RNA sequence: CGGUAUCUAACCAGAAAGCCACGGCUAACUACGUGCCAGCAGCCGCGGUAAUACGUAGGUGGCAAGCGUUGUCCGGAUUUAUUGGGCGUAAAGCGCGCGCAGGCGGUCUUUUAAGUCUGAUGUGAAAGCCCCCGGCUUAACCGGGGAGGGUCAUUGGAAACUG
C-alpha cells in the first residue's frame, strides 16, 4: 500500500578487533500510512542509505491497528516495555499532537490527528518506540467492549 | 507599513508565492543569499514549525507581538483553535480592504487604511488592526473616491470572495459571513502554529 | 484476609485471570456477595453461586472469556485501602476510562455503580475500579 | 513509605546554594554587619592586576583582576576583550559569570560602565564589551 | 428564641484543684496533604460548683463568660461515669 | 455622621461616580457600608441608576445626602416621596 | 487643566532603524587575518600555518523602538514521587529479640449519626482571574450583570461503609 517512511535515528556502533575498530551504521525507521496502520523496524549494515533500506524491510512485517475514533485514541494508556514508559492521552480536537522525538513520528505515521503524552520514562528511541506500541496495544473500541460484555453500545454507557 | 524592504525575498525564502501570483518564483525559486543555489539543507523537526509559523504572520504583515496577542485571544472562543485564529485574521480591516479591490497587496491597503481613506460604517477609521464585524459598510470618505491608484486597482482585480459583497459606483462594500478554512488559504497547517505555541 | 478482604476478593480474582482458570471459591461476606452481584450484573463475569457451610459460608464465581480468550476483565484495582479511606462528592464521582470501566461506590442506599450513583445525586466511599 | 510513616514525619525537600555569593550580600558601616540583599551589579576598587594560566589542556594568558567591593569582600574577576585599561586604585564594576578554566575568578567585569573603558576597534558584538558605533 | 452558645463533651483528666475540673476533648481532623484522619485532643477548664466529678469520668460542658483566668467553660451535666 | 455620597472612579480626565454611603470619618476611596447607584456625568441625560426603596428605608435613619447627590435625589423624584411617607 | 483633546485647508518621500546570533541543543555560511599566541565559553568544548567555534568583511536568521548581559522566583526535575520513586548486585532492611504509647484489625444481628453523603438559610466586602453585554476611531483601559473560591456556623434528612 502507501507507505511513508522516516528515520528516526541513526546510530554508529562499533566493535573492537585485533588490528582496531569496526563501525557499522544502525537505523530505527518507521513506516505507516495515514489511514491507521505503523509499523516500526531496526537495519544494521556497513553503510546507512543500505541500512535504511534493512530497516524498511524489516519494518513491513510488524504492522498494527491504531483504533482511532473521530482522530483521537479511545481513552488514556500507559506503555511499559522494557526501562520506558509512555503516557497517552485523549486530546481536544484541532490540539495538534504533542510528543517526544520518536513518539512523535509514531503517532503522525498512524494518522492520529490530536493526543497528548509524556515519557515517564527512559529517553532512549529503540525503548520508546516499543513502549509506545505496546501502549497502542493495549487499545479497545467501545464497540468491542460491548461485544464483550453483552450490552449494546448505548447502555454500556 | 511595518516591515519595510523586499518583498519578493520573502517568499522565495518562505517557499510559497505569498501575496501574488506566482510572481516571486517564476526565475530564481531557490533561496536568496551567497547560497541557496549551492546546496539544500534536510529540515529539522524545529524548522517545520518556525516555516510553517513565518508562512502565516509574514503573509498578513504583522508583528510577532500582535500575532501572539491575536492567538492568545482566538483561542478563547468555542470550536477550533488554528481555525478561529486563521479566520478572525482575515478580520483585519486590512483584509477586507484588500479583498475588496481598493489595494493591489495588503502593504498597498495597510497604507490607505494609515492615511484615513476608509470610512467604516460612515466613521473615519485610521488604523488597520480594527476588526470588522458581520453587516458593517465601508467607503472610500467620499473627499478621495475619484484617485487614481484606487481607480487602477480595480483594473487588476481578483475578484471578490464569496464571503464579501462590493459595488463601484457607490465604491462601497461590506462582509457577508465568516469564512470557515474551506474558502481560505491552501499551504499552511495551522496544527503546526498550534504546536510551535503550545510546547 | 488478615486486613482487607476486598482487596484479597479483588486480587484472586485477577490471579485466576492471568493463568485462564474456569471458577474460583472463596470465603463469603455480605458485601463480598453484593459485589459479586454488580460485577455478574454489569458483565464482567459468567455467573456467581453460593455454597453453604458451618461456620460462614462460601462464595464461588465462574468468570467470563471470549471467543478465544481475550479476558473480558482485563485489571481491577482496589482505591480505599483500610491505611487511607477516600471519599467522593456527588459531583467527583470518577469515570473510568471515558465510561468503558465501572467504578463501585458504597453509598446510602447500597453499593452502586459509577452510573448509577449519578443518578440518585449521591456520593460515598469508592472502593475499587474494575476495567 | 506508608502514608502513617508520612503523617509522622513529612518529606523534606532539598535546599539549593547560591553560586554568586558577593553579589547577595551589603554592607551597612552604622552597625558593622552584613546584611542580605540581591543586587545584579557591585562596585569595586581592584587592588591588583596581572594573568594566571588556565588548566589543562587550554594554554594562554588570561588577564584577571582582584578587587575589594562595597561590602568589604575582596574576590577576583576577568576582564574580557583584547586589551584593557585597568591599573592600581581603579574603580570597576564586575558582574557574575564564571570562566571554566580560572579555578578561583568567579565573577566578570563588566566594561565600559566605569574607570575601565571599551574595547578598541570592536565592529560585531559591540554591545558587549561597551564600545560605541563608529561612523 | 434567643442565641445560643457552643457545648462540648469529653473526658474528665484531673480534679485536684478546687471547684474546677480539667476535661479532654478528642476529634479527628484531616491531614492538610495526604487526607487521612489522625487523632487530635485540647485540654480545657470548667467550673463544678460542687466537686461533683472525679477523674476519668465522661461529662458535657458549655461555655460562659471568663469566670476566671483561664477558664471560660461550665460543667452542665456528667454523661456517665 | 453618616451619609450618602459620590465616589470616585474611572480613568484620568474620565470620571465615573458610585452613590455609597459612608462615614464622614473615612476615606473617599476607602471602605463602605453599602453601594446605593452609579452616577455618569460624561452624557447630555446624565447617566444615574438608584436602588430607592434601599436608600429610601436607608435615609430614615438619619444619613443625609450630599448637595449633587440632594440634586439627583431630587431629579430622581425620591426626595418628594421621602417627605410624603414622613408626613404620611 | 487650557487654546489641552478634536476638526479643516496647503507643502515635501522629504527629518525618522537598530541589537543579538550563524559547530550541536537552535532557526541561519562563505572569504581574509592569527597560529595553543591573541582569544571564545551555558554544557559538550574550539585555537599548535587551509578555523562554518578567535578578529573583520559579505550574506543569512530572529526580533523590532528596542535588542542583549547580570540577579532572583517557578517550570522542565517523577531530582522528596498524596496525585507521582525506591532498598539481591547501582545510594538504601537496624546484628537479633521482649515489648509501653501509637497505627491497622475475622463472620452475623439490633441500635446511634462522631467520620461519610445531601437540602435550606446566613456568610466568604470592594478591586483582581474567568463568562457574557457596553464605551473610548481598535487595543491597552474603563463601566454593568454573573459565576467561582469555605476541612465555615445554624437547622432538617439517608444509614451502605469506618467508629
Ligand atoms: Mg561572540
Ligand atoms: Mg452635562
Ligand atoms: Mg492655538
Ligand atoms: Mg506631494
Ligand atoms: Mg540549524
Ligand atoms: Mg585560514
Ligand atoms: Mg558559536
Ligand atoms: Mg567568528
Ligand atoms: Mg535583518
Ligand atoms: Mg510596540
Ligand atoms: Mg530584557
Ligand atoms: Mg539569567
Ligand atoms: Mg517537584
Ligand atoms: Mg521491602
Ligand atoms: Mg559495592
Ligand atoms: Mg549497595
Ligand atoms: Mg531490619
Ligand atoms: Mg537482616
Ligand atoms: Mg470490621
Ligand atoms: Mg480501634
Ligand atoms: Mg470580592
Ligand atoms: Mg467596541
Ligand atoms: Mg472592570
Ligand atoms: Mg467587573
Ligand atoms: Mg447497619
Ligand atoms: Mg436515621
Amino acid at each position: 500500500l502507501d507507505l511513508e517512511e522516516r528515520v528516526v535515528t541513526i546510530n554508529r556502533v562499533a566493535k573492537v578487533v585485533k588490528g582496531g575498530r569496526r563501525f557499522r551504521f544502525t537505523a530505527l525507521v518507521v513506516v505507516g500510512d495515514k489511514n491507521g496502520h505503523v509499523g516500526f523496524g531496526t537495519g544494521k549494515a556497513q553503510e546507512v542509505p543500505d541500512a535504511i533500506r534493512k530497516a524498511v524491510e524489516d519494518a513491513k512485517k510488524n504492522m498494527v491497528f491504531v483504533p482511532t475514533v473521530d482522530t483521537t485514541i479511545p481513552h488514556t494508556v500507559v506503555g511499559h516495555f522494557g526501562g520506558g514508559e509512555i503516557l497517552l492521552k485523549p486530546a481536544s480536537a484541532g490540539s495538534g499532537v504533542t510528543a517526544g522525538g520518536p513518539v512523535r513520528a509514531v503517532l503522525e505515521l498512524a494518522g492520529v490527528a490530536d493526543v497528548s503524552s509524556k515519557s515517564l520514562g527512559s529517553n532512549t528511541p529503540i525503548n520508546m518506540v516499543r513502549a509506545t506500541i505496546d501502549g497502542i496495544k493495549q487499545l479497545k473500541n467501545a464497540e468491542d467492549v460491548a461485544k464483550l460484555r453483552g450490552k449494546t453500545v448505548e447502555e454500556l454507557l | 507599513a511595518r516591515y519595510t524592504g523586499p518583498s519578493w525575498k520573502v517568499s522565495r525564502r518562505l517557499g510559497i508565492s505569498l501575496s501574488g501570483t506566482g510572481k516571486e518564483l517564476e526565475r530564481r525559486p531557490y533561496a536568496p543569499g551567497q547560497h541557496g543555489p549551492t546546496q539544500r539543507k534536510k529540515i529539522s523537526e524545529y524548522g517545520l514549525q518556525q516555516a510553517e509559523k513565518q508562512k502565516l504572520r509574514h503573509m498578513y504583515g504583522l508583528t510577532e507581538r500582535q500575532f501572539k496577542n491575536t492567538f492568545n485571544k482566538a483561542g478563547k472562543l468555542q470550536g477550533k483553535h488554528g481555525e478561529n485564529f486563521m479566520i478572525l485574521l482575515e478580520q483585519r480591516l486590512d483584509n477586507i480592504v484588500y479583498r475588496l479591490g481598493l489595494a493591489r497587496t495588503r502593504r498597498a491597503a495597510r497604507q490607505l487604511v494609515n492615511h484615513g481613506h476608509i470610512t467604516v460604517d460612515g466613521k473615519r477609521v485610521d488604523i488597520p488592526s480594527y476588526q470588522v464585524s458581520v453587516g458593517q459598510v465601508i467607503s472610500v470618505r467620499e473627499k478621495s473616491a475619484k484617485n487614481s491608484a484606487i481607480a487602477e486597482s480595480l483594473e487588476v482585480s481578483s475578484f471578490v470572495p464569496e464571503y464579501v459583497t462590493f459595488d463601484a459606483e457607490t465604491l462601497t462594500g461590506s462582509l457577508n459571513r465568516l469564512p470557515e478554512r474551506s474558502e481560505l488559504a491552501a499551504e499552511i497547517n495551522e496544527a503546526f502554529i498550534v504546536e510551535f505555541y503550545s510546547r | 484476609v488478615m486486613t482487607d478482604p476486598i482487596a484479597d476478593f479483588l486480587t484472586r480474582i485477577r490471579n485466576a485471570n492471568m493463568v485462564k482458570h474456569d471458577k474460583l471459591e472463596l470465603p463469603a461476606s455480605k458485601i463480598k456477595k453484593e459485589i459479586a452481584e454488580i460485577l455478574k450484573r454489569e458483565g464482567f463475569i459468567r455467573d456467581v453461586e453460593y455454597i453453604e457451610d458451618d461456620n460462614a459460608g462460601t462464595i464461588r464465581v465462574f468468570l467470563k472469556y471470549g471467543a478465544t480468550g481475550e479476558r473480558v476483565i482485563t485489571g481491577l484495582k482496589r482505591i480505599s485501602k483500610p491505611g487511607l479511606r477516600v471519599y467522593a462528592k456527588s459531583t467527583e464521582v470518577p469515570k473510568v476510562l471515558n465510561g468503558l470501566g465501572i467504578a463501585i461506590v458504597s453509598t446510602s442506599q447500597g453499593v452502586l455503580t459509577d452510573k448509577e450513583a449519578r443518578a440518585k445525586q449521591v456520593g460515598g466511599e469508592v472502593l475499587a475500579y474494575v476495567w | 513509605p506508608t502514608i502513617n510513616q508520612l503523617v509522622r514525619k513529612p518529606r523534606q525537600s532539598k535546599i539549593k546554594k547560591s553560586t554568586s555569593p558577593a553579589l547577595n550580600k551589603g554592607l551597612n558601616s552604622f552597625k558593622r554587619e552584613l546584611t542580605d540583599v540581591n543586587s545584579p551589579q557591585k562596585r569595586g576598587v581592584c587592588t591588583r592586576v596581572g594573568t594566571m594560566t588556565p588548566k589543562k589542556p587550554n594554554s594562554a594568558l588570561r588577564k584577571y583582576a582582584r578587587v575589594r567591593l562595597s561590602n568589604g569582600i575582596e574576590v577576583t574577576a576577568y576582564i574580557p576583550g583584547i586589551g584593557h585599561n585597568l591599573q592600581e586604585h581603579s574603580v570597576v564594576l564586575i558582574r557574575g559569570g564564571r570562566v571554566k578554566d580560572l579555578p578561583g575568578v568567579r565573577y566578570h567585569i563588566v566594561r565600559g560602565a566605569l574607570d575601565t573603558a571599551g574595547v578598541e576597534n570592536r565592529g560585531q558584538s559591540r554591545s558587549k564589551y561597551g564600545t560605541k558605533k563608529p561612523k | 428564641d434567643r442565641n445560643q452558645r457552643k457545648v462540648y463533651t469529653g473526658r474528665v483528666v484531673s480534679d485536684k484543684m478546687d471547684k474546677t475540673i480539667t476535661v479532654v476533648v478528642e476529634t479527628y481532623k484531616k491531614h492538610g496533604l495526604y487526607g487521612k484522619r489522625v487523632k487530635y485532643s485540647k485540654k480545657f477548664k470548667a467550673h463544678d460548683e460542687n466537686n461533683i466529678a472525679k477523674t476519668g469520668d465522661v461529662v458535657r460542658i458549655s461555655e460562659t463568660r471568663p469566670l476566671s483566668a483561664t477558664k471560660h467553660f461550665r460543667l452542665l451535666e456528667v454523661v456517665e461515669e | 455622621a453618616v451619609k450618602i455620597r459620590l465616589k470616585r472612579m474611572g480613568s484620568k480626565k474620565k470620571p465615573f461616580y458610585r452613590i455609597v454611603v459612608a462615614d464622614s470619618r473615612f476615606p473617599r476611596d476607602g471602605r463602605s457600608i453599602e453601594t446605593i447607584g452609579t452616577y455618569n456625568p460624561l452624557l447630555d441625560p446624565v447617566e444615574v441608576k438608584i436602588d430607592e426603596e434601599a436608600t429610601l428605608k436607608w435615609m430614615h435613619n438619619g444619613a443625609k445626602p450630599s448637595d449633587t447627590v440632594r440634586n439627583l435625589l431630587s431629579r430622581e423624584g425620591i426626595m418628594e416621596k421621602f417627605h410624603n411617607q414622613k408626613l404620611g
